[PDB]
DNA sequence: CTACCGATAAGCAGATCTCTCGATTGCGTATG
DNA sequence: CATACGCCTCTCTGCTTATCGGTAG
RNA sequence: AAUCGAGAG
């Protein structure tokens, strides 16, 4: 865009609609007559598809506009097709309305009273009245009664709307929100369902014929019934033409115009236009201009446009039917060849089918029929490669470069290395002024080759001049006449613009795909280097961009307007993003070699003379480049005075800080530690802790923990005390300090760093060679066979084979053996490293960089020097071949750690080939897992961010989506900014630095324009109130006093702070240990809280979506991304693994707890059947089913099931299920000892059984031992053979003995963090609500969300959502803020139900553009055009669609200009 | 209030709305065994009156329906007898900010 | 008795970052 | 034998739809 | 311009 040609007008909204058939005829510049697109001689043909009336075409002056190809914008035309064609978009609506319509009386086949009820409800919902629409159903209490009902309902609705308009609950345009949209869509859906359910028409009593369809462009009806015709006669698969359906619909729509105006208008219809049913039928097509249908020359081949192809096909069928009508009139006079007339009439019918299907193909490619298929209009904007996503959300851009990145530790951390080739190509139009002609004339003189220089000069009249092909003297004349008065009156307020080259003054945008989070796209001040053609990047930004230098490249966008320059320089520049809003932890800092050099320069053993010290300091600082603050470098006293002046490295760090840190400000009194244990430095060492003071380092060493990916470091505290700018300059200065240092005392690694000693190797060998017995004992224990048994035992081999066949047994064995060999590995590592290495820290450079966190880890060092260790395939050791061998070399079913994937080698002395194979397997598995995990989180993050992309903090500190609906009133309940909450609870550091923190939290400069009394007074009042109420259950406590921020503005009223903050502040003020007094400390902490609030308009929804998606890249109850997407992406009530946590009473025993668990847990019938025997006897077809039961003394005390209960189960559930199965299978088929008489009561039970069941003949269940139960069974002779085994087994498995519904087990987990818990395999709160003798029913918290929502409330559901979403992040310790998760939960419970983040969960949103860009663009387009929804242009996606400045952030306000004169 | 066990007569369920502004609520014993508001997972819901509700609306410059919604079938609305339009007030024991007060309208 | 409806397992519609190269593009038959 | 013109088979969610009976007119 | 193939982070 140009900045000197502003646009007066601007779009303010957009409303969909149906293009009326006559406006196009009025609009159209030309009809489309003949299919032949072009003739020979390279010329257009009149009435074709390339008419000059439809736009300019290849130096043919447009016959409509008269301009040439560079100025003709195109001109739409129309093709008139004779037979109206169904509009394929609205086929389902056409079917819905045509169906459930009575062509007899021309009304809906539904009571007019109910139809008017729905119409009144909808006209009420149009104004947002939700409760009125429900109290309208209170008037129900025949023609006179029905008309009274109509009159009273309409009068009531008119009064309701009048009251709403008078009060102010609506305006003339209507009140439409997400809740109103949900109610309206719910009501319309129920109305359509009720309409398409009735039988004969209830307003007249007459039946109407049904309709059918074979898909799209396929319309048919049916015939009546033999009884229906009799009903019709006393009351008083045929094809249907498109014009016939249109004629049917016209009448009924004219009749139901009221209901149809209240259905087809989600907004109150101000235009009071009718609802004409011809909108569903396209009588006339529109042809896009030649501009949009042009062809292109791919060399000599020229491709005809596919739109032209489909339109010419439609026109071919149109000319076919038209010229067929000419000969249909030939048989009109000669009505004697009617048979051939019927033949060509069937031909006309098939041509109608063909033309309707041709238009269907032209719109939707899939709605055509026939099996390369040409894209249709719907397919042109539907999906990822469609139009919305590929050309409106993200577009290719000008003034943007790209190249491979390389490191450069000699640029400031807010800079980037711009190659000369870009610097002579990327440009920036600088409008010449009297403060630029010194440099702009020089740029013009230098021209487009000599940087800094210029490429174009844009004249005052807006005309452009190119300097590419000019001479030095010519450009000299242009530059000397550059700025001059303009004699043209029109452009009397414009000046020349010079397209100058990119200097070092400007700022640039950098972006390393994929952009997982917002920090991966920052702004850098450009520095131009005369080196090779590659972008040069500082090392600290590698963490933010996740970028390496192994061949990486990243886009470099050049902002072209001062708005974007100031945007990237203040909100997105790399210094203003020291921490990430994911968790408020630092993301920047030096990485590996600077850290390993710090462990050496800050080592106590390093001294540096006067010359070396001063050289280091000057090379690090360079006051001539602004790194200083005192206009002259300052120094320090040397540590040592005799014999000669020496310094120390810690003194070097101290003076570096003193030189960068602003003067007259106390130094950072910091106390922390690092990654280096004291015992590494030797006895009596205190280097584990660092003791900074007054800007001086005094103990410990600097490390990764004090600069890099670690918190509470020196650079973090410098950030916290002097803002992010000084921390950035400290990062830069330490980067230039540890670099020039490491040149002088270089850092290396070699084979000597990877060795051990003789004693270390001895220990390693012995503790490793215990592994033989280790593996054998693991196997022997798992198989439950006797310990210390020889491996060649046949029973051991058999048990191992069974375990191999069974997946769960194999998993158990692998887990046990893996734990044992991990124990052996841990022993080896502990005994060897660091006590065995021949070279020790700090000399051992490998161990030094492992300890220091520069690179690698203790695990890496341990498997390089000591032991590679057990290899984990998935959660198992190694796949085993069906023969039981793990490899060709290893014997089948081998008890051996080395066979089971446990490698005893180390990378130092190499790995044997078997271990090499296992390690290759594990490494490949890792690579595949990473490849999947790269793309797994993409859909999750995009789905979250499409819905949350609008929500942003209002200027009332409440967060609410761009449609206005409110999600939360405070961000997390405290309005505390995640970045700024770094040290709110670090009161010790706050006290230690009070005097430095004051210079920024100036009270006398930030007290006047504020109220400092009311908030603190109410705070003390409420604090005392809560203290006095002491401890009582939350449902008992009063709500007379609320949190202060709720009543008092947290940003205008000082002291209005959170409640946790006050409690912790008072608790740590209970120290009573030291000027600084409680009053000044309290006032400064409260001003800190006031300055630690999220600014309004912060894109909190985007930030939360990124914070919950980007950590998901690094991912028995479901865990990881599966669990995350189950919670948020799907909201599945059919949760894969549901559980409920049941606290048990403190006054119960463990044995009683197990008894109750087995009393609750489900038992199925199959659990207690050793084997069921079936004796098929045909000589009538008898079936003795004798079931063998387990030991009574065993199963009774294992399942808490008794003989009587089993008897009842068999007599009631099992036999009946089996009998139903037998009879169903036959119905589908056509298409030990005993005694002869137990007792008389037993015989009576047998008779009862025979009477109760259908084809049973015997029954007896042992009531004295519970060991058998038979029941003879027969069928007829016509039945075939039956299995009587599979059916028995499946019925047996289904039939239950003692089950609590929706519970299938109740295990007793070992208590964790106290609070004994009983957890089940299901959720049924009603069941345990009865049982209070054991379970603390007041504290049952379950895994499910829908269950807890419908049985405990929306807020318990939101608690469960936050708990579950944090729980999955909590297995990997990826701590995300408790504010993002709660924002997600309250956004997905914003309608009182458990909503997901998908297309179903975004139906009730006012922004249709959001849904259309998201997915299924067509269906959301129909739902918006049919209701005549006026897209309000306020969601960010809608703004991007139209081209309006986004309202989130720098678009949440406006800008005025106070003029000085009237 | 009319506590009903087992199952209520489906023919009898069509008369509750028909009554004049005097309401008639029914509650099943199934959810009556345990007071769900005592369960510490569920926050303590409280009603709101007309004056303070109007004060809230004027403070936030909002509409009735732009507030978050709680459903008429919500078990806690069955406890608290919420009509359509009564802005419930909920107390959020947010771990980030201790005692927090939020709202969900009933429509 | 039967219609009103309230609920019982199956068919289908739509889902599952950016970049740079190179190669090739369906056929059958009718008139001159 | 060149030149020219058209016919043709190894996922998961969430809403299309069930067969039948309960039960007041 | 699409399809297929090779790769980069
Ligand atoms: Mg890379
Ligand atoms: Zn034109
Ligand atoms: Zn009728």
């Amino acid at each position: 865009m140009d900045i000197s040609k502003p646009v007066g007008s601007e779009i303010t909204s957009v409303d969909f609609g149906i293009l009326t058939a006559k406006e196009i005829r009025n609009l159209s510049a030309k009809q489309i007559t003949n299919p032949t697109v072009l003739d020979n001689l390279g010329h257009p043909v009149s009435g074709g598809l390339y008419d000059l009336a439809l736009g300019a075409f290849l130096r043919n002056l447009c016959s409509t506009c008269g301009l040439d190809e560079k100025f003709c914008p195109g001109h739409q035309g129309h093709i008139e097709l004779p037979v109206p064609c169904y509009n394929p978009l609205f086929f389902n609506q056409l079917y819905i309305y045509l169906r459930a319509s009575c062509l007899f009386c021309h009304h809906f086949r539904l009571k007019s009273v109910e139809v008017h009820r729905y119409a009144c409800k909808l006209r009420l919902l149009q104004y947002g009245l939700i409760d009125e629409s429900y109290k309208l159903d209170e008037i129900t209490l025949s023609s006179t009664l029905l008309n009274e009902l109509k009159s009273k309902r309409s009068e009531y609705v008119d009064m309701a709307i009048a009251k709403a308009l008078s009060d102010g609950r609506t305006t003339e345009r209507g009140s439409f929100t997400a809740t109103v949209n949900d109610e309206r869509k719910k009501l319309v859906h129920e109305f359509h369902k009720k309409l398409l359910s009735r039988g004969k028409c209830d307003n007249c009593g007459m039946f109407s014929p049904k309709f059918r369809k074979d898909g799209f462009t396929k319309i048919f009806e049916t015939a009546l019934n033999e009884k229906q015709i009799t009903n019709n006669r006393v009351k008083g698969s045929t094809y249907i033409l498109s014009t016939e359906v249109k004629n049917i619909l016209d009448t009924v729509f004219r009749k139901e115009q009221c209901v149809l105006q209240y259905v087809f208008h989600s907004r109150p219809n101000l235009s009071r236009k009718l609802v004409k049913a011809d909108s569903f039928f396209m009588d006339v097509l529109v042809v896009p201009p030649t501009r949009f249908r042009l062809p292109s020359k791919l060399g000599e081949e020229v491709h005809e446009n596919s739109q032209n192809q489909l339109l010419s096909k439609v026109l071919t069928t149109s000319l076919l039917i038209r010229d067929l009508n000419d000969d249909l009139s030939k048989l009109q006079k000669d009505k004697v060849s009617l048979e051939d007339r019927r033949v060509i009439f069937s031909r006309l019918m098939n041509a109608f089918v063909t033309i309707q299907n041709d238009v269907n193909a032209f719109i939707d490619s899939t709605k055509a029929q026939g099996r390369v298929p040409i894209p249709g209009v719907k397919q042109a904007l539907e999906k990822k490669e469609g139009l919305f996503r590929k050309h409106m959300m993200g577009k290719r851009v000008n003034y943007a470069a790209r190249s491979v990145i390389s490191p450069d530790p000699n640029i400031e951390t807010n800079e980037i290395g711009v190659p000369p080739v870009f610097a002579v190509k990327l440009t920036y139009p600088e409008p010449v002024t009297a403060y630029n002609i010194a440099e702009l004339r020089q740029a013009v003189i230098n021209g487009p080759d000599k940087w800094p220089g210029a490429t174009q000069i844009q004249n005052e009249d807006g005309s452009l001049v190119s300097l590419i092909g000019m001479s030095v003297e010519q450009r000299k004349a242009l530059a000397n006449q550059l700025l001059t008065p303009s004699s043209n009156v029109s452009t009397h307020t414009l000046n020349k613009k010079v397209y100058r080259h990119i200097k070092n003054r400007d700022v640039v945008l950098m972006n390393r795909q994929p952009t997982l989070h917002k920090a991966s796209m920052m702004g850098h001040k450009v520095r131009v280097l005369p080196n090779e053609k590659t972008l040069r990047l500082h090392y600290a930004n590698t963490g933010a961009y996740n970028a390496d230098f192994d061949g990486d490249e990243m886009n470099m966008h050049f902002p072209q307007n001062e708005n974007a320059r100031a945007e990237a320089l203040n909100l997105a520049n790399t210094d203003s993003q020291y921490l990430t809003p994911t968790s408020g932890s630092p993301v920047r800092g030096l990485i590996q070699d600077h850290i390993s050099a710090g462990v050496w320069l800050t080592s106590k053993d390093s001294f540096f003379t006067r010359e070396q010290y001063q050289q280091y300091i000057y090379g690090c600082i360079r006051p001539e480049d602004g790194h200083t603050t005192r206009s002259k470098i300052v120094t320090l006293p040397p540590t040592i005075f005799k014999p000669y002046p020496l310094w120390t490295g810690k003194q070097i760090i101290t003076t570096v800080l003193l030189n960068v840190t602003p003067p007259d400000m106390p130094g950072i009194n910091l106390i922390s530690k690092n990654k280096i244990k004291n015992e590494y430095w030797g006895k009596g060492s205190l280097e584990n802790e660092v003791l900074f003071k007054d800007g001086a380092l005094l103990c410990g060493i600097l490390d990764k923990s004090q600069y890099g990916a670690s918190k509470y470091g020196i650079v973090h505290s410098l950030h916290e005390v002097y803002g992010p700018e000084v921390a950035a300059k400290v990062l830069s200065v330490l980067g230039r300090l540890f670099t020039n240092y490491i040149t002088a005392t270089a850092f290396t690694c070699g084979m000597d760093d990877l060795r051990l000693t003789a004693e270390g190797n001895k220990w390693r060998t012995d503790i490793l060679k215990t592994s033989v017995d280790t593996g054998r004992e693991a196997a022997a224990e798992v198989t439950n066979l006797d310990k210390d048994t020889p491996a060649d035992d046949p029973e051991l081999l058999k048990r191992l084979q069974e375990i191999l066949r069974d997946n769960n047994k194999s998993g158990i064995l692998d887990a046990v053996t893996s734990s044992k060999v991990n124990a052996i590995t841990s022993q080896v590592v502990s005994k060897c490293v660091p006590d065995g290495t021949m070279k020790k820290f700090p000399c051992n450079s490998m161990q030094a960089m492992a300890l220091s966190g520069a690179k690698g880890s203790n695990v890496n060092v341990s498997q390089i020097m000591c032991l590679l260790g057990q290899q984990a395939l998935e959660g198992r050791r190694v796949p085993v071949m069906v023969s039981g061998k793990t490899l060709p070399s290893f014997k089948p079913y081998e008890t051996d750690a080395m066979a089971g994937g446990y490698v005893k080698g180390r990378f130092y002395s190499g790995i044997k080939p078997q271990e090499y194979y296992f390690h290759c397997m594990a490494g490949r598995e890792g690579l595949i897992d990473t490849a999947v995990k790269t793309s797994r989180s993409g859909y999750l993050q995009r789905c979250l961010t499409k819905q949350l992309e609008g929500v942003h903090v209002s200027y009332d500190n409440s967060i609410r989506d761009a449609d206005g609906t409110l999600v939360q009133f405070m961000y997390g309940g405290d309005a505390i900014d995640i970045t700024k909450e770094s040290h709110m609870t670090q009161f010790e550091f706050c006290l230690d630095n009070y005097y430095a923190l004051l210079k920024k939290y100036n009270p006398s400069a930030l007290i006047e324009h504020l109220d400092v009394e009311s908030a603190l007074k109410y705070s003390k009042k409420t604090l005392k109130y809560r203290k006095k109420h002491s401890k009582e259950p939350h449902y008992k406590q009063s709500v007379k006093y609320d949190p202060v921020l709720a009543k008092y503005n947290p940003a205008k009223y000082l002291g209005s702070v959170s409640e946790n903050f006050q409690d912790k502040l008072e608790s740590f003020l209970d120290k009573n240990s030291k000027g600084v007094n409680e009053k000044k400390f309290r006032a400064l902490m409260q001003l800190k809280y006031m300055r630690s609030l999220i600014n309004p308009g912060e894109a909190v929804g985007i930030i939360a979506s990124q914070s919950v998606g980007e950590p998901s890249t690094q991912m028995n109850v479901t865990l990881g991304i599966p669990r995350l997407r189950e919670i948020v992406m799907t909201a599945s009530a059919a949760i894969k693994t549901p559980q409920m946590t049941l606290p048990i009473w403190n006054d119960v025993s463990d044995e009683q707890a197990d008894t109750f668990c087995k009393s609750i847990s489900k038992v199925l019938l199959s659990e207690v059947i050793d084997k069921v025997i079936v004796t098929e006897t045909t000589g009538a077809r008898s079936y003795v089913i004798h079931m063998r039961f387990f030991d009574n003394n065993e199963y009774s005390e294992e399942y808490d099931v008794s003989k009587e209960e089993l008897q009842n189960v068999i007599s009631n559930q099992f036999i009946h299920l089996l009998e139903a199965a037998i009879v169903k299978e036959i119905k589908k088929q056509k298409r030990v000892e005993a005694n002869n008489n137990m007792n008389k009561v037993q015989r009576d039970r047998q008779s009862a059984i025979i009477s109760h069941h259908r084809f049973i003949t015997k029954y007896n269940f042992d009531d004295e031992s519970g060991k058998w139960c038979e029941f003879k069974l027969e069928l007829a002779a016509d039945t075939e053979k039956l299995l009587m085994v599979n059916i028995v087994e499946e019925i047996c498995r289904k039939s239950i003995i003692r089950q609590i519904p929706h519970i299938d087990r109740c295990v007793h987990p070992e208590p964790e963090n106290g609070k004994r818990v009983l957890v089940t395999e299901g959720v049924n709160f009603q069941a345990m609500w009865d049982q209070e003798a054991f379970i603390d029913v007041d504290g049952i918290t379950s895994n499910d969300v829908a269950a807890v929502l419908k049985t405990y409330g929306v807020e318990a559901a939101r608690n469960t959502i936050v708990n579950e979403i944090n729980n999955v992040f909590s297995r990997y310790a990826i701590s995300v803020s408790f504010r993002h998760l709660d924002l997600i939960a309250d956004m997905m419970t914003r309608q009182g139900t458990y909503l997901a983040f998908n297309r179903q969960g975004m139906e009730t949103s006012t922004s249709s553009f959001m849904k259309m860009s998201y997915e299924t663009t067509c269906q959301f387009l129909t739902k918006a055009v049919l209701d005549n929804e006026r897209e309000q242009l306020d969601s960010p996606s809608a703004r991007i669609v139209v081209g309006k400045l986004n309202n989130v952030g720098t678009g949440s306000f406006d800008v005025l200009a106070k003029v000085p004169n009237a | 209030i009319f506590v009903y066990q087992n199952n209520i007569t489906p023919s009898a369920m069509k008369l509750v709305p028909s009554i004049p502004p005097a309401t008639i609520e029914t509650f099943n014993e199934a959810a009556l065994v345990v007071n769900i508001t005592h369960h510490e997972l569920v926050p303590k819901h409280i009603r709101l009156s007309s004056d303070e509700k109007r004060e809230l609306l004027k403070r936030y410059r909002l509409k009735e329906s732009q507030l978050p919604r709680i459903q008429r079938a919500d078990p806690v609305a069955l406890y608290l007898g919420l009509k359509r339009g009564e802005v419930v007030k909920i107390i959020r024991k947010s771990e980030t900010s201790g005692r927090y007060a939020s709202y969900r309208i009933c429509m």
